[PDB]
């Protein structure tokens, strides 16, 4: 949905903030979850193949985004994590 | 691990992160605490950063030699402010000490995070835990009596949040059977909103009876100078 491709977006423009890159997002490939349920935490582990442009080229990446929620926090949805972003 | 080495570990961690949370705003970090202050370098750098002073022209010379004089330089500015240095030498630092270490960064914390905190007329470390249960006092499942146990749940931590920061944390939710999760909502909204990195180990705070106090302190002064 909206959310996965939100995520893909997300992990672009982290990995452009921490290697100081200009990739631009083009899609979602393919997405994997992984779920774990902790009493008031509850994870996303989200795996995901993304195509983004590297000065105009398009190129395959993979990225590994931890998405965590816990009730008691109130200031945004929930809080995000690029763990992994590399070429495949 | 338990005792000492339990406590060891707890102190590297939370003393390590501390120190990065200040040399980032010079562009560097250490990695290593055992390791990365033995040249003297990013020790000179940490003791500028903090104080906002100048201190003299570091040496980056291979030699022991050079390093000592290094830490000999840091060692002098820390008793230039008031500091009584006691079984701390240049040699034991240069040498690998971890404890030593462990202890010089532990003096540095005290002067320059607690020290000069003042609360109701009370100072340093006692004026941080009259802060801690002035601002703790109306939230009943919480009992800040000491800079250890008293934390371990996260409740204590949770509660410093709400007090100064009800937009983002909602206290009702939570209760004391999540320690380790409670732990972990406090340093992930101190790291997202606050600027304060996470410190701690939850885990490592939950399981130990009594967990090390100097780390406890450490992170806990952040939330002061945050709400200050």
């Amino acid at each position: 949905s909206l959310e996965i491709e939100e995520l893909a977006r997300f992990a672009v423009d982290e990995h452009n903030k921490k290697e100081n890159a200009l990739l631009e997002f083009v899609r979602v490939v393919k997405a994997k979850e992984q779920h774990q349920f902790h009493m008031s935490w509850t994870w996303t582990m989200y795996y995901l193949t993304l195509e983004a442009k590297d000065g105009g080229k398009k190129k395959l990446y993979e990225a590994k985004v931890w998405v965590k929620h816990h009730p008691a926090y109130i200031a945004d949805i929930n809080f995000k994590e690029l763990q992994e972003f590399k070429p495949v | 691990l338990l005792l000492d080495p339990a406590w060891e570990k707890q102190q590297r961690k939370t003393f390590t992160a501390w120190c990065n949370s200040h040399l980032r705003k010079a562009g560097t970090q250490i990695e290593n605490i055992e390791e990365d202050f033995r040249n003297g370098l990013k020790l000179m750098l940490l003791l500028e950063v903090i104080s906002g002073e100048r201190l003299p022209k570091p040496d980056r010379g291979k030699m022991r030699f050079h390093k000592i004089a290094n830490v000999n330089k840091a060692l002098d500015y820390i008793a230039s402010k008031g500091v009584k240095l006691v079984s701390i030498g240049a040699e034991e630092i240069v040498d690998g000490n971890v404890k030593m270490t462990l202890g010089m960064i532990w003096t540095i914390i005290l002067r320059f995070a607690i020290q000069d905190i003042s609360v109701e007329e009370t100072s340093a470390k006692e004026g941080l835990l009259l802060w801690c249960q002035r601002k703790t006092a109306p939230y009943r499942n919480v009992n800040i009596q000491n800079f250890h146990t008293s934390w371990k749940d996260g409740l204590g931590l949770c509660a410093l949040i709400h007090r100064h920061r009800p937009d983002l944390i909602d206290y009702s939710k939570l209760n004391k059977d999540d320690p380790i999760g409670n732990i972990n909502l406090a340093m992930e909204i101190a790291e997202k909103h606050l600027d304060i990195p996470k410190m701690l180990d939850a885990e490592d705070i939950v399981n130990t009876p009594k967990p090390d106090e100097r780390a406890i302190m450490t992170y806990v002064s952040c939330f002061y100078h945050a709400f200050a």
